[PDB]
């Protein structure tokens, strides 16, 4: 894979905001 | 008793910070092995999400596996799955793994 | 105005700030909001996804490689702090790639 | 340079001695490890049959797999795949290869 | 999985003879 | 009206030739299929990994060869006992077979 390529097909359409995974759990660094 | 290993798609819990909100669950396409996630409790996995939008790092899942949606392969993060309560829903095939490490692999700059 | 770039080493309010070596590159992190990034501690625990930083970079401590993930850095203030050295960066993208289960 | 690993459904050729006979291919389920398989040319597969009659050792696949049909967990049995011109088809999910092992391990006496 | 309990739902009908492989192939014993 | 059990050293017909095999399944299973899972035995033997040596003495020389275990119709080979297999050996064959076909 081509990361050019792959952030070619990108748009404000396409875009997927952060993955909420709520709180930090148990021995989570972050 | 269970260990998730990579191609692993678990059910993993999230609780909202604000803690008057249900929170929930989601799958996860798991991608580090079952050596590491057993004595660690943690694993490094992708988000499936339900709304397929055409995003490039978007991997589609075969219907077979009675996983809905697709794998956001740029979203991979380190989990504990003891305290999410990982369960096992399916595995993906060895292909599924392929695209989301061959797309995750170029975003990290790996060799 | 500040993106981050692949071998920066960042401030994130994760106020409550922690450094972060930055693994994606500009091109990703600017049209996104997100980055993947490894988090900096203090300390050496010893265990086997450490990466020590180098002594005197205006950072220091360790890179957590099996601590890698997707963050959005608009929201938490990205800042730049320092730039990883090349062998640093390479051996961070080894010990993750292997944990990956890249080949 | 497609080597048969464990859970890959391959189609296998067969020829009968006798010329007059027709010979074709066959789907089978594949146990053994493409580390044995790939070296040794040989692997160890229970075939795949159109037929489901409740024969208890029958292991169902996935409606939408792209492999009708049962394996027979108890004609496990090794072929030369190579010879045989193995050709992938799908990836069984662990789910049946786990099964088709319990049946087959109970068969075998299995510790 | 107990062979008694497999044992005990084999019929004549849902019996399935050898699998046809037809003759030797490459590398095979038998 | 001999039905083959685990343990037992058969003779089964090439269908003009004759070759020892180590069976697996029980005589319960292979009495009402005319089936059984059953292991090659050749005098042809060194290194190879899933060989299981058999003793000396047991009326057939040779090894097992554990990787080539096969379901075959018996009946139509005229299986004959040919000896019985120590347990070791028997415990041995299902070891390595069990590793090969990813048993646990």
């Amino acid at each position: 894979y081509d990361l050019a390529a792959l952030l070619a097909e990108m748009t404000p359409e396409n875009l997927h905001g952060e993955t909420d995974w709520g709180a930090l759990e148990g021995r989570e660094e972050w | 008793d269970y260990v998730p290993d990579a191609g692993h798609l678990v059910w993993l819990n999230f609780t909202p910070q604000a803690g008057h909100e249900q929170g929930g669950r989601r799958p996860a396409l798991v991608l580090s092995p079952a050596a590491y996630n057993g004595v660690t409790g943690l694993m490094q996995a992708c988000p499936v999400t339900s709304r397929a939008k055409g995003y490039p790092f978007e991997v589609t899942l075969p219907a077979h596996l009675g996983v809905s949606g697709v794998v956001l392969a740029d979203h991979c993060r380190s989990l504990d799955w003891r305290s999410r309560r990982a369960e096992q829903l399916a595995e993906a095939p060895a292909d599924v793994l392929a695209e989301v490490r061959g797309k995750l692999g170029s975003l990290l700059g790996m060799s």
